[PDB]
């Protein structure tokens, strides 16, 4: 069909060949950082519990949900 | 003689009768194995004596004159006992025997394979019979194989025709049920291929017939118713505006020539999605479950995370818990 | 976490303690699947249930096996739970490492970690651990 | 008509918020994958 | 008349279908033929090797999803009472060989798709286818039964006349050786035829005699070199002649088929039998495993103290004895069924109705107890991652095992090369017609 | 009695009018029903690849749910809310905004996100097939036949949990999540013993099966004409009469199957028929669990069976496993409550 | 669708199709005043303390109640018842009122088909001419509006007064009063009686303005080119989507919400059940009198008897459906009073509480936990090595309150089945004859109605959808 011009373009490979990887690594970044982590919000390894009491808590819471949850990853 | 002569000629003439018757010739085996086995099913299904599926004394009784309604089991399972020995309705001096030790099943299903087998070799006689072209043999091979793994397969696997799916509504709810405990098949690929196969080929056969009919537208118616218307022439339905159409709404489309490569794709799709459910569970007999994923771990300390997957056991596993009792020591 | 409690166990029976290293800890995770998880796998007993690896159990054992030198003890000359017989040619041993082949490469350090593997779990795992819990 | 040399295609837009989201993740796993704790 | 060539349009078939083209130039599919052999021969290589660098000794085989050296084992290598690699060496040696033998065939092979005669026518060687000659086409078949029939005779010499074969008898382990047986008776033939498958018883698949397997072969090297002399004399016959089509594709339905059936008996004998497949190698196979479990119990609850004999489970059959039916015894538941096991350990533990409830009671030596207590934790189961078982269971161990993944592969493949025979055979029938468408 | 208008052609003067021009040109096909697709079904196709390796459940369950966390494919989800929130559109607004986008994350906002956008997709979807096939001068029966997925979408995703409290017993929107979904059905409202379930499999199974004769049948019956030899793709699709052939066909089954009836023109509603069919019955199947009114109990034979302690169906066991999926299954599942089923849980046996 | 058938026829136418719809009016009235006569032959007035519409138931009843009609001959009410018576035309009167009228129809229906135518128508133318349509979207929203007012005005807000249901949280009281408411306031909510009547005065007038504009001011050529206006086809997709919207809120709010849902007129609702609602009300109704003087025992018881009841499982939409018846009786079986719930207490009298059944499953096992979750006591399933046997007892199965106060049982099983029974709700003592009663739950009106009214108008979309079809798309319909 069509699409074959562009891939076969030489140019293209070019400006992507530049962008690409330019975006492959940002995100490697982003996970690595902990933005990956601190945006979604989601436990490192390091995070879950406490050691020292579990209840998977819940959440219970609501509403008061939210103000719950922030108590919940504070004493995290 | 009687068998002899030009009577053998035209004897031959007309099974080929164408356308024428319703158917003809491989009928000569289907047909007379098919009836049998349907003649022994509705019989059992309707009226007969419990048996003992499990290994052990109590008999189940899954025909209608016992206290059953359809949707409550048909014809169960050989005994965990006669396991994989071949259990005729000769051996032993009472045919009441055969009823317990539930022989009729084994009739049944070493007749209807052996039939539906014919039967795929019939399927393709009458296409060398009117000048047709083959495969659509082959589209029967899916489900024939199918068969072979729920009635030989399976019990060959696993030492005992005694487990491996009974006739009859519930006996397959049965059946079903218990092994995905025994192998987490949700979890293994040849079934998942056999859902995107299935769940699939009905989604095309919607828009196959679909597109159809939308031309066609044519116218026729018114218012018222438508458807008638128717027847074868000409048509009736005239391509191009399917296309016209289906093009338009998920983008332009290719194959290697419509309607003669658009309906390869619908006699393919199906028949190799099933086609490794027919594998799949051939394999899990062989004993090869699907995927384990239940311990991840937040090896901070090593206190185990769930999982989606996790559930899946715990669910598994208060199946496994029951079951028989048958178982016783340890375990298984 | 591997905190200190976590991998600080009973040396011997006469109350005194040694803190494993993480690397003895990873050790012990090995050296356990590779000669125990075949019949003790999170810590239950297959062939027979009852005498199962959780910590209290290996304490009313005889002599205690809920410290390292007990079960390093039992590594070599394994016993009934009464202490009164000596069992290697069931239960795999160095003793009996002539039919029970994974038992001829394991070292001293080996036994250790490997003994120090059953101590730390069930403070990782607590119940899970003794007779599968989340398991069972 | 698209391919030949215009840029202002809307088969660009989709094309793309596709695309570059996507390699961003097909990275971002990738960075995971290494992850011990 | 001219120059040879042509992929497409002309040769028809389209790609994908870039072999059909071959099925009218000898030469090219000579090499075709050739290097894809070769391909295994490599493949055998590279495999002993990657095996055998992963594999630790007195370390079980099938604890190590070892495939292959297994097999050698059998033969009357790499042992020492009971598997203790003893002669690690015989394992390299069968490796360098293939992957060498290899390159000689994938040079040949090579050579026949670029150049040589083509181829154518061548012358013677150368071868045709048949179209042009039946019987050159009968001859070749023939001059290979030769092939395949010596080769037979080459096991029972290994076997005998040569360092053993391993039996898991006497015783144990051882081996043984052886011788042879087988041879033885039958009666060899009579074990078909019655046975179944179914149950037991059972058947095969039950064959436990080295003897007969070895003395048997015996049988099949002559059997079938017999057949490839008597072939190459003449053409068929008349009703041969006349029931059967004959055309590459033809021949390859024909013998398309020809493998998925043997393909299956493959899965099988592995999966169940035990004599050709040790499980000191292999594993313990999933009916002998689902026994041992009695043996450990029964063992060790006897071992507590409650007479067997009289012992009463929930349904009111036998706990141990258961028872178964027828018665026996036995063992229950549930090993109710694989009352049909039959081998080693087991065995001693016997007698006229089977299980001595005397010998049992107190007969059983130490060995049977590890060897029994093993398998079953063994098984097989697983898942895938692998772890193993159970599914559920967781965490450890791883791991899976060996003697499970063989037979799973195989029914994948046994049932495919029917679906390949009956394709390829409904296909080859209706050029014969000049259908297709218408 | 005017029968007739109120003022001449065009719409809303001078745009529309033009603006149709435009949203309907011809490089992959956009158009009104696509100015509310395309934001939802791609906004709504993100969100489900942002949690899969993005966001956990933790909060809301208690399970790992994506890439980050350390699931796979399968293992990995986009979760439900809790069922501490019942109900909610769980909007990026309600239990608090601009604090915690975060927190939105957290509690579950990325379920109604996919849920209730897709919704509008779905919807959105279909009308990108409605302008089309009007525009092109063909008939809508591809829609009929697409509302009835739509129809198995909304009562599994929107209705079923306004039954049963709380979106969260809504499947989450996992690769295995649904089978937890399928099980917990199956050991809970006993799907099964439902007739109209039942059909739906009957449909969606036979639908795979019509796909496959037909398509083989098709390739089996066809002509010489177009002929080439081998590889024979070749059909004129510039138009003009059958590539395959009825008679042919027909002849076969006829003296087959029994049953080989003519009209094309039949064959292809019969493939519509079943599916679309199938699934709107299925559907009514769940907006019924969606109220717990199911089966689990002949009535009949429950009774018939506390007397005959002898009396044993394929229809008991299943009650059995049943009743042990809901003993295991739970406390794991849902800590909406506090589940501690101490060791004298519904085993027995092994 | 294609194919287918147718128716357608118807338608338109028109005439004919007036036929046809003539007819069919006169099938639900005849249905209507019909259902109600099976109702009332077999409506079981003895008690609306325990054995209500518701229970038982008713069905049909609940509304004829709602509305402002709560009694007949015998004479009685609820318602018262016593016595019551018154018535003076009730029950009885509502539903022949309907059968006379239902006739009235069918031979209208009758005269009106012979003659077309013438117216228706124118112128212118012439024538127727189909009809025209906008004209009569704009004449039949003058009168469904005017309607709707009235309703709202001289019926719910009172003079000529019979209002409605209403009823103070937990049932108990309740009734037809002005318603018223008314308306314014500003309350919406859907609880607050007073949204009901405002709604539908505004709507009312809102709907007058709206029928009369609609009928004086034509519709555009490009609004009337647009939705093949003007071919009956769209008029049906059109009206079916928006039965099909009206359809859908009422099954929501027939499973939740109130105030057109009472309580008493229909089942408690699985919500009430699952935030354990009602007991807490006990907890404070005891709790209160007990300490407080116162014482213890018473308280308780015181208581018622009437929450009391308002609590049990049997009661629960659940459940279942088919189962069936009755328912709501051959499950549970009839009701006869109040047992008073017990305080199940240890070898010591740690309290003791019963672990509640969840309403989503059936097989439920006992628990019995401290009053802190601590498993104080809980009934075995593998009585080999099992502990927490039941031998300290929940002897103290002790009663407190109607018909049963102050009574204990330590009889291991009395106390145990006790248990068993008190795993879902206040335990009531039934009537199992009589019904004959197979001892399994059934769901109620509240269920029911909400079962088939979501099924309705889903199906319906089907209906919609491919309707609607034929509207835009007429010429190609033939291709
Ligand atoms: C690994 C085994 C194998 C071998 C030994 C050969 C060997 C050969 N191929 Mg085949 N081929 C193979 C696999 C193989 N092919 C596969 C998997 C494909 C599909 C991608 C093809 C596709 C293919 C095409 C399309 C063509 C060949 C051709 C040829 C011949 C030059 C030679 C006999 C050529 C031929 O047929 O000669 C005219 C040719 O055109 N092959
Ligand atoms: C063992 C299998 C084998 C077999 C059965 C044949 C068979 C044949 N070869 Mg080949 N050949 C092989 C391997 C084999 N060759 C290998 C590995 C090579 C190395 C490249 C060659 C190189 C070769 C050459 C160079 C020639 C043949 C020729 C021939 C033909 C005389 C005969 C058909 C001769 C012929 O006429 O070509 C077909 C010829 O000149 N062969
Ligand atoms: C296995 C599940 C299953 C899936 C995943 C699926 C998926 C799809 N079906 C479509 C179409 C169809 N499916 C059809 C019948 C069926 N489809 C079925 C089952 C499925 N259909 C079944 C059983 C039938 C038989 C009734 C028809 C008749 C059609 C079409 O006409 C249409 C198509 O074009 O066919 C290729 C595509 C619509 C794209 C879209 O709306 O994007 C926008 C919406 C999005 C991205 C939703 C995001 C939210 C989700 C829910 C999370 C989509 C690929
Ligand atoms: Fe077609
Ligand atoms: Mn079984
Ligand atoms: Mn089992
Ligand atoms: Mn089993
Ligand atoms: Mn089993």
């Amino acid at each position: 069909r069509p699409f074959s011009d562009i891939i076969t373009s030489v140019r293209y490979w070019v400006i992507h060949s530049i962008t690409i990887p330019a975006l492959f690594i940002a995100g490697w970044l982003f996970v690595s950082t902990g933005l990956a982590y601190d945006v979604f919000g989601t436990p490192r390894p390091d995070s879950y519990y406490a050691q020292e009491q579990r209840s998977i808590p819940l959440v219970t819471d609501r509403f008061a949900k939210q103000q719950v949850e922030t108590f919940l990853e504070q004493l995290k | 003689r009687e068998s002899a002569n030009l009577w053998e000629r035209f004897c031959n003439w007309v099974t080929s009768t164408d356308n024428r018757l319703y158917v003809g010739w491989f009928g000569v085996i289907m047909i007379p194995t098919l009836l049998a086995a349907t003649i022994c099913f509705v019989i059992a299904f309707i009226a007969a004596p419990p048996v003992d599926i499990d290994g052990i004394r109590e008999p189940v009784s899954g025909s209608l004159l016992y206290g059953n309604n359809i949707i409550t089991g048909a014809v169960v399972p050989s005994s965990n006992a006669i396991g994989l020995h071949f259990y005729p309705i000769w051996e032993a001096a009472s045919l009441d025997e055969w009823l317990y030790n539930g022989g009729p099943y084994q009739l049944i299903i070493f007749h209807f394979l052996l039939g539906a087998s014919c039967y795929m070799g019939r399927q393709w006689e009458l296409s060398y019979r009117l000048g047709m072209r083959p495969w659509i043999c082959v589209a029967y091979s899916a489900p024939l194989a199918s068969a072979f793994a729920v009635f030989l397969i399976y019990p060959i696997g696993q030492g005992s025709f005694s487990d491996g799916m009974p006739l009859g509504i519930s006996g397959t709810f049965n059946f079903m049920i218990v092994f995905q405990a025994e192998h987490n098949i949700l979890m293994h690929p040849f079934h998942q291929l056999g859902v995107a196969g299935v769940f699939g080929g009905a989604l095309f056969c919607a828009m196959h017939g679909s597109l159809v009919t939308s031309s066609l537208i044519r116218e026729t118616t018114e218012t018222e118713s438508y458807g008638y218307k128717f027847g074868q022439e000409e048509e009736t339905y005239n391509i191009v505006a399917a296309h016209g159409y289906f093009g338009r709404l998920i983008f332009q489309y290719a194959s290697f020539n419509n309607s003669r490569s658009l309906h390869f794709f619908l006699a393919a799709w199906p028949v190799v999605g099933v086609w490794f459910t027919a594998l799949g569970i051939s394999t899990m007999a062989f004993n090869l479950n699907g995927f384990n994923f239940n311990h991840s771990v937040i090896d901070a300390k090593g206190n185990v995370i769930n999982t989606w997957a996790d559930i899946i056991n715990r669910a598994n596993l208060g199946m496994e818990v029951m079951h028989e009792r048958n178982a016783h020591n340890f375990p298984l | 976490e591997l905190t200190p409690e976590v991998l600080t166990v009973p040396l011997n029976s006469e109350g005194k303690t040694i803190t494993l290293t993480e690397k003895q800890y990873l050790e012990g995770k090995r050296l356990f699947q590779y000669a125990c998880a075949s019949c003790h796998v999170g810590g239950i007993t297959k062939t027979n249930p009852s005498l199962d690896l959780r910590t209290e159990t290996l304490a009313l054992a005889t002599p205690p096996r809920d410290n390292i030198e007990g079960l390093v003890d039992y590594m070599k000359n394994p016993t009934t739970y009464d202490g009164e017989q000596e069992i290697a040619e069931v239960h795999p041993s160095l003793r009996s490492a002539d039919i029970f082949p994974k038992m001829r490469n394991l070292t001293e350090k080996d036994l250790v970690a490997i003994a120090g593997h059953i101590l730390v779990e069930p403070k990782i795992l607590g119940d899970k651990w003794g007779g599968g819990k989340v398991y069972y | 008509e698209p391919v030949s040399y215009p840029i202002f295609t809307v088969r660009w837009v989709a094309v793309h918020t596709l695309a570059v989201p996507t390699i961003f993740f097909l990275g971002a796993i990738a960075a995971m994958q290494f992850i011990q704790r | 008349i001219f120059a040879t060539n042509r992929d497409q349009e002309s040769s028809g078939f389209a790609w994908w279908a870039g072999n059909a083209r071959l099925i009218n130039l000898s030469g090219k599919l000579l090499g075709a033929h050739v290097a894809h052999a070769g391909l295994i021969v490599f493949w055998a290589g590279a495999m002993t090797l990657f095996e055998l660098a992963h594999f630790i000794p007195e370390k079980p085989m099938y604890e190590q999803g070892l495939i292959l050296i297994p097999h050698i084992a059998t033969l009357g290598w790499g042992v020492g009472p009971g598997g203790e690699v003893v002669d690690t060496f015989p394992f390299f040696v069968v490796g360098v060989v293939h992957l060498i033998s290899s390159a000689v065939l994938g040079f040949g092979g090579v050579y026949h798709a670029i150049r040589g005669p083509e181829t154518l026518e061548e012358y013677s060687s150368f071868f045709g286818y048949d179209w042009k000659d039946k019987n050159k086409m009968t001859t070749i078949l023939g001059f290979h039964l030769i092939v395949l029939g010596i080769g037979a005779l080459l096991l029972v010499a290994k076997a005998m006349f040569f360092g053993g074969l391993y039996d898991t008898w006497a015783p144990g382990g051882g081996d043984v050786r052886v011788i042879t047986n087988p041879t033885l008776d039958p009666r060899v033939i009579f074990g078909y035829l019655l046975k179944s498958p179914f149950g037991g018883e059972g058947w095969i698949v039950s064959v436990n005699n080295l003897e007969d397997v070895v003395g048997g072969h015996i049988w099949i090297g002559l059997i079938c070199i017999a057949g490839g002399i008597w072939h190459i004399l003449t053409t068929p016959f008349g009703w041969a002649r006349r029931a059967f089509i004959w055309s590459g594709e033809a021949y390859l339905s024909y013998s398309l088929g020809a493998l998925s059936m043997m393909g299956f008996i493959a899965t099988c004998f592995v999966w169940f039998n035990n004599t050709v497949y040790p499980s000191e190698f292999y594993g313990p196979t999933g009916p002998e495993a689902s026994q041992a479990q009695a043996m450990t119990f029964l063992i060790r609850d006897q071992k507590l103290g409650a007479n067997v004999g009289s012992a009463q489970g929930p349904t009111g059959l036998g706990k141990y004895l258961m028872r178964s039916p027828t018665g026996e015894i036995i063992f229950g538941g549930e090993t109710m069924r694989f009352w049909d096991f039959r081998g080693p350990w087991l065995e001693p533990l016997r007698g006229p109705n089977g299980l001595d409830l005397n010998k049992i009671k107190n007969d059983i030596q130490p060995w049977q107890e590890r060897r029994a207590a093993e398998y079953m934790t063994h098984a097989p189961l697983g898942s895938l991652n692998s772890v193993g078982g159970v599914a559920t269971e967781i965490n450890s161990v791883n791991f899976v095992s060996p003697r499970s993944w063989l037979a799973t592969s195989h029914f994948v493949l046994a049932f495919f090369f029917l679906v390949g025979h009956l394709w390829h055979a409904g296909r080859a029938r209706a050029a014969a017609a000049g259908f297709e468408k218408g | 009695m005017t029968i007739a208008i109120g003022r001449a052609p065009a719409e809303r003067g001078w745009f529309d009018i033009l603006d149709d021009w435009l949203k309907r040109d011809r490089f992959v096909f956009v158009g009104w029903s696509g100015i509310l697709l395309f934001p939802c079904a791609y906004l709504a196709l993100g969100g489900w690849l942002t949690g899969t390796t993005f966001v956990t459940s933790w909060y809301t369950h208690g399970l790992a749910s994506s890439y980050l966390e350390g699931c796979n494919f399968l293992t990995v989800a986009v979760s439900t809310p809790a069922n501490s929130m019942g109900h909610s559109l769980l909007l990026l607004w309600g239990p608090e905004a601009q604090g915690d986008f975060t927190r939105w994350c957290q509690l579950g906002g990325l379920w109604t996100f996919i849920a209730l956008h897709g919704a509008f997709g779905l919807i959105g979807f279909m009308l990108r097939q409605f302008e089309i096939a009007r525009l092109v001068g063909v008939r809508p029966y591809n829609a009929i036949a697409f509302s009835a997925p739509i129809a198995v979408f909304v009562s599994v995703f929107l209705i079923y949990p306004l039954g049963q409290s709380s979106w969260f017993f809504a499947p989450s929107f996992g690769v295995a999540a649904i089978f937890r979904f399928l099980l917990f059905f199956q050991g809970f409202h006993n799907w099964t013993l439902n007739p109209f379930h039942m059909m739906g499999v009957a449909g969606v199974l036979g639908g795979a099966l019509l796909c496959a004769i037909h398509g083989a049948t098709v390739e089996n019956t066809l002509f010489q004409d177009g002929e080439g030899a081998s590889t024979f793709r070749a059909f004129n699709p510039t138009q003009a009469e059958e590539t395959y052939s009825m008679v042919t066909a027909n002849r076969f089954w006829s003296q087959i199957f029994g049953i080989a009836f003519s009209n094309k023109r039949w064959l292809h509603f019969f493939m519509l028929f079943v599916p679309v069919t199938g699934l709107w019955m299925s559907a009514i199947g769940v907006v019924g669990l969606a109220l717990n009114l199911r089966s689990y109990d002949f009535i009949s034979q429950e009774i018939r069976a506390a007397e005959d302690p002898e009396f044993e169906t394929f229809y008991t066991k299943n009650l059995l496993l049943n009743e042990g999926i809901r003993a295991w299954m739970a406390p794991q599942d849902q800590p909406h409550e506090n589940f501690v089923f101490p060791e004298e849980v519904l085993p027995r046996g092994n | 669708g294609l194919p287918w058938r147718v128716h357608t026829v118807l338608i338109n136418d028109p005439g004919r199709l007036i036929a046809a719809h003539l007819m069919h009016t006169a099938l639900v009235a005849g249905w209507a005043g019909s259902m109600a006569l099976y109702e009332l032959a077999t409506f079981d007035p003895s008690d609306p303390v325990l054995n209500p519409m518701w229970r038982q138931g008713m069905f049909v009843l609940p509304f004829m109640a709602r509305l402002g009609v709560t009694g007949s001959w015998s004479g009685w009410s609820i318602t018262g018842e016593t016595g019551i018576d018154p018535g003076f035309w009730s029950f009885e009167g509502v539903a022949l009122a309907h059968i006379v009228l239902s006739g009235l129809l069918f031979l209208a229906a009758c005269w009106h088909w012979v003659y077309w135518d013438l117216e228706l128508f124118r112128d212118p133318r012439t024538g127727e001419p189909a009809l025209d349509l906008p004209k009569m979207f704009g004449i039949h929203l003058f009168l469904a509006g005017l309607l709707c007012f009235g309703f709202g005005a001289f019926h719910l807000t009172g003079l000529f007064g019979p209002g409605m249901w209403v009823s103070d949280p937990y049932g108990l009281t309740g009734s037809v009063q002005p318603v018223a408411p008314e308306w314014g306031p500003d309350g919406f909510n859907p609880y607050n009686p007073g949204g009901v009547v405002a709604h539908h005065i505004a709507a009312g007038i809102v709907g007058i303005i709206a029928g009369l504009f609609h009928i004086l001011v034509r519709p555009p050529q490009r609004l009337y080119k647009a939705l093949r206006m003007g071919n009956i086809e769209t008029v049906l997709s059109s009206s079916i989507a928006a039965v099909f919207f009206a359809a859908f809120v009422v099954a929501g709010t027939m499973w939740y919400g109130s105030a057109t849902t009472p309580i008493e007129l229909f089942g408690p609702t699985r919500y009430q059940w699952d935030s354990s609602y009602f007991q807490q009300e006990i907890n404070r109704r005891v709790q209160a009198s007990l300490a407080s003087g116162a014482t213890l025992e018473e308280a308780w018881s015181a208581i018622p008897e009437k929450l009391a009841f308002y609590d049990y499982i049997g009661n629960n939409p659940a459940k279942g459906g088919l189962f069936r018846t009755g328912p709501m009786n051959k499950g549970d079986g009839i009701a006869q009073a109040w047992k008073g719930h017990a305080v199940f207490r240890n070898k010591e009298g740690e309290e003791l509480f019963v672990r509640r059944m969840p309403a989503f499953f059936e097989s439920f096992p006992v628990i019995l936990t401290d009053k802190n979750g601590v498993v104080k006591a809980d009934i075995p399933f593998r009585r080999a090595e099992s502990k927490y046997s039941f031998e300290q007892q929940g002897v103290t199965v002790s009663f407190y309150g109607g018909e049963l106060n102050g009574q204990t049982f330590t009889d291991p099983p009395t106390v145990k089945s006790y248990a068993r029974k008190a795993i879902f709700g206040e335990i009531f003592e039934f009537d199992t004859e009589t019904l004959n009663s197979d001892g399994i739950f059934r769901t109620s009106p509240r269920g029911w109605f909400t079962f088939a009214h979501a099924v309705f108008a889903l199906l319906f979309f089907f209906g919609h959808i491919w309707h609607g079809a034929r509207t835009l798309f007429r010429d190609v319909f033939s291709g």
